[PDB]
């Protein structure tokens, strides 16, 4: 399935919503380090069966 | 097989490290090691480190 | 002092090993980083020439 | 061997200030070989050990970070923070005092354009900050001083935006120290020279107490030696870095029960450092456990090493770090 | 520019073309660090038509 | 013709000028040269890298 980028990801964390805020996009210069992420994305595995 | 794309830069601010050369417009080729601290570094009269 | 401008710690004699009449041991652990040039340099141009004794 | 006052004490006669900025005082009663020997021990007392105060955290209201580009500003959000670096401010006796500039028209920024606190001293008022070149271009920074000990990278310092663009920082107030021979010029013998400092402090620290404190330094560096009342120990330090991973271990290695593996894991407990951080007086509360359930976690952890009303370190472990 | 020259150093930067070089004379509107608009006196002053 | 012109400037006129040791203390046999020499950090290859 076709995935998109937006900044409302059903995701268990909020490291990732933290940056992306700018609907899908985030702002521009900040700081952290390495191993973190950029863009949002959300891809499906498994056929959304466990 | 791509909806759209997003271009992301990655400026570094690379800062003065020892590894690096140095060298001028005669050739004094050179390699900066140690870094010599201020206490120990003689001056001149009026007092001016190197 | 009182109104907290050292914020160093300051070395101090503990320990003489006499294993002579003449000849010791004078150590000094609590150092930094340039205190070890300035005492060896301080105290070198006095034992050196500043010295009574006899002869 | 006698020891009875054999050489001159030094002692103040004349200090010059031909600044206020630079002065030149000096010592009269130093004997030929004094005037090296002192000079030598302080050179190196001055050049970082010297606290003093500068410009460390600043927020700018308007750029985000040091990349985007205030409008109605000559220079780029760059070039216009590196003059903090040489805006030197002294602080009566506190460590964080936050400062507001605010102003609008053309003309470059001052220091006196800042608040003006009772604590805080401007040494330099006519101190550019920014050049604005727009009339309806406004200007404001929360300029905040500290005190640490010289220099501070901004590599080593710098979610939301809170402190954002931060600058570096130079604390240490003179940047020079020199030393000159020069023979006095005494009244009782001829063998006698001066010391003779010349300092170039900011504007912080007054020379004058500045070089005392200085020789002060050495002072408190042989007081072991004037046979003082000084009973204190040097460094009694047991360094050798270890952990307890064991800890990071789940509550499913203590072999339970369905109930309590139920009953744990309702209450948000799913490693065993999350349960011996509680107490188990405040657990018979919650309508869904007992003593019982208690007791016998308590019986296990007696194996593992581990018991209820324990601290804990580099927990929690590997998690989601935002 | 270094202490000392031959006087070769700004026939190189001239004839590179890295720095900008006016064609038309005139006043100098705006001078933002990164923006720069010079309006011309060919057409009759108008905030819209020059 | 440098010679000439090396009389003015501060006081020196050979370029050896007296340097004080900041170790020892003790001034340094025979004074060194001092003087200002152009330079250049040429960029760090990522080719030696770790």
């Amino acid at each position: 399935g076709p995935e998109e980028i937006t900044a409302d990801i059903p995701n268990v964390g909020e490291a990732a919503l933290s940056k992306l805020d700018e609907s899908g996009i985030v702002y521009i210069g900040a700081e952290v380090t390495g191993g973190d992420i950029l863009v949002g994305k959300v891809t499906p595995k498994g056929e959304t069966q466990l | 097989g791509v909806l759209k794309i997003v271009k992301v830069y990655l400026a570094v601010k690379r800062r003065i490290q020892p590894g690096d050369k140095m060298a001028g417009r005669h050739g004094n080729k050179g390699v900066i090691s140690k870094i010599n601290p201020i206490e120990d570094m003689p001056y001149d009269e009026n007092g001016t480190p190197v | 002092m009182q109104g907290s401008v050292t914020e160093f710690l300051k070395p101090r004699l503990v320990d003489i090993e006499q294993v002579s009449s003449t000849h010791a041991k004078v150590t000094l652990e609590p150092l930094e980083r340039g205190f070890g040039h300035t005492l060896g340099n301080a105290l070198r141009r006095i034992l050196l020439s500043s010295m009574p004794g006899c002869a | 061997q006698g020891s009875v006052t054999e050489f001159l004490k030094p002692r103040l006669v004349d200090i010059e200030q031909v600044s206020s900025t630079h002065a030149k005082v000096t010592l009269e009663p130093l004997e030929r070989g004094f005037g090296h020997t002192l000079g030598n021990a302080l050179r190196r007392i001055l050049l970082s050990s010297m606290p003093g105060c500068a410009v460390t955290e600043v927020e700018i209201d308007g750029v985000l970070h040091e990349y985007s580009t205030k409008e109605g500003v000559q220079e780029d959000i760059l070039e216009i923070l590196l003059n903090l670096k040489g805006l030197a401010v002294r602080v009566q006796g506190k460590d964080e005092v936050i400062l507001t500039l605010n102003k609008s028209g053309i003309g470059p920024v001052t220091a006196a354009d800042i608040t003006h606190d009772g604590d805080v001293e401007i040494v330099k008022p006519q101190h550019v900050i920014c050049h604005l070149t727009d009339e309806n271009a406004s200007i404001s920074m929360r300029i905040k001083v500290q005190r640490g000990r010289g220099y501070v990278p901004a590599s080593t310092r710098i979610e939301r935006p809170i402190g954002r663009l931060l600058v570096d920082a130079c604390y240490s107030p003179v940047e020079r120290i020199a030393y000159n021979v020069e023979a006095a010029r005494v009244e009782q013998r001829t063998d006698l020279d001066k010391l003779v400092i010349e300092m170039e402090t900011n504007g912080t620290i007054d020379p004058e107490e500045a070089i005392r404190r200085a020789a002060t330094i050495l002072a408190e560096q042989l007081e072991a030696f004037v046979d003082l009342r000084d009973v204190r120990q040097p460094e009694v330090k047991e360094e050798k870095p270890e952990f307890d991973p064991i800890l990071l271990r789940p509550v499913d290695d203590l072999e339970l029960t369905v109930r309590s593996a139920n009953c744990l894991k309702a209450e948000a407990i799913h490693y065993i450092g999350d349960l011996v951080q509680r107490t188990e007086v405040e657990l018979l509360k919650t309508p869904n456990l007992g003593k019982k359930s208690l007791t016998e976690i308590k019986d296990v952890l007696a194996s593992r090493g581990l018991s209820l009303g324990m601290r804990l370190e580099n927990w929690p472990p590997a998690s989601i770090a935002d | 520019k270094p202490l000392v020259g031959t006087g070769m150093e700004r026939a190189v930067a001239v004839d590179s073309g890295v720095t900008a070089v006016a064609k038309r004379g005139g006043v100098v509107q705006y001078v933002d660090a990164s923006r720069i608009v010079i309006k011309v006196n060919e057409d009759e002053m108008y905030p819209g038509e020059a | 013709e440098i010679k000439e012109l090396l009389k003015l400037g501060d006081l020196p006129t050979s370029g050896q000028i007296r340097l004080y040791d900041g170790r020892t203390g003790e001034q340094f046999e025979r004074p060194v040269t001092v003087g200002y020499m152009y330079m250049l950090k040429l960029n760090h290859l990522v080719d030696d890298k770790m």
